[PDB]
């Protein structure tokens, strides 16, 4: 019953808005200048940057800023997660696959909604780093950003808003075939639920965009490959720099992934 | 191991 696809929908939201403190409405806001009083420090060079610490070398600052930004963005997808019904019913190792698997699909899908043509809102929208800066990056990190904005740009282009947002979020982290699942049947059972809630949420929300629904889940694949292209960045990062390590957290997600 | 704690909190 549709009734209940729409209160599902509704629930995933309101459960958005208690996880995410920052959502794509204010962001788009802060993007847009349409917000009250508050302008963001723009960083575009070396200096600026320095400037911006107020309000080691360059490229290993921002990687690690990444860094904290990603362990924060950890911790309130699995709150997120813990709202989404069902989920927490799951196999607990199952619950940390799902996680292990699911949560840098959702940061980069999160990330376009800080980001524009032009640059990337920094710490809670603070700060807003152009994307001619990140490029500028010593190798290998400026190819860490490009791919980003690459994806965030088509996929701002569908015009998602938060309360789309949330169940495209729900459905990535009710994957059944991520890699060592234990039970798959119920995980399946919960995405197939999400999937018709997120078809009549993207029909009701935006009647006149064709074929939504399918561009939408071909992202979800899309996400995939990001991944795997920024895994493999950081293969070589660990590689040559062999006095760096990531974050805790960061370890532990990225140990034994696919 | 952290996952685990932060799926377990309430
Ligand atoms: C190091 O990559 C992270 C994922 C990640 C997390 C956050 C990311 O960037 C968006 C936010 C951002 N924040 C900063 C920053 C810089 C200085 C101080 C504090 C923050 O830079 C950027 C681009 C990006 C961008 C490309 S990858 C990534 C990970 O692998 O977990």
């Amino acid at each position: 019953e549709s009734a209940d696809l729409r209160a599902l929908a509704k629930h995933l939201y309101d459960s958005y808005i208690k996880s995410f403190p920052l959502t794509k409405a204010k962001a788009r806001a802060i993007l847009t200048g349409k917000t009250t009083d508050k302008s963001p420090f723009v960083i575009y060079d070396m200096n600026s940057l320095m400037m911006g610490e107020d309000k080691k070398e360059v490229a290993i600052r921002i990687f690690q800023g990444c860094q904290f930004r990603s362990v924060e963005a950890v911790q309130e997808i699995t709150e997120y997660a813990k709202s989404i019904p069902g989920f927490v019913n799951l196999d607990l190792n199952d619950q940390v696959t799902l996680l292990k698997y699911g949560v840098h699909e959702i940061i980069y899908t999160m990330l376009a909604s800080l980001m524009n043509k032009d640059g990337v809102l920094i710490s809670e929208g603070q700060g807003f780093m152009t994307r001619e800066f990140l490029k500028s990056l010593r190798k290998p990190f400026g190819d860490f950003m490009e791919p980003k904005f690459e994806f965030a740009v088509k996929f701002n282009a569908l015009e998602l808003d938060d309360s789309d947002l949330a169940i495209f979020i729900a459905v990535i982290i009710l994957s059944g075939d991520r890699p060592g699942l234990l039970n798959v049947k119920p995980i399946e059972d919960i995405q197939d639920n999400l999937l018709q809630a997120l078809e009549l949420q993207l029909k009701l929300n935006h009647p006149e965009s064709s074929q939504l629904f399918a561009k939408l889940l071909q992202k979800m694949t899309d996400l995939r490959q990001i991944v795997t292209e920024h895994v493999q960045l950081l293969q070589v990062i660990k590689k040559t720099e062999t006095d760096m390590s990531l974050h805790p957290l960061l370890q532990e997600i990225y140990k034994d992934l696919y | 191991h952290k996952l685990v704690q932060l799926l377990t909190t309430t």
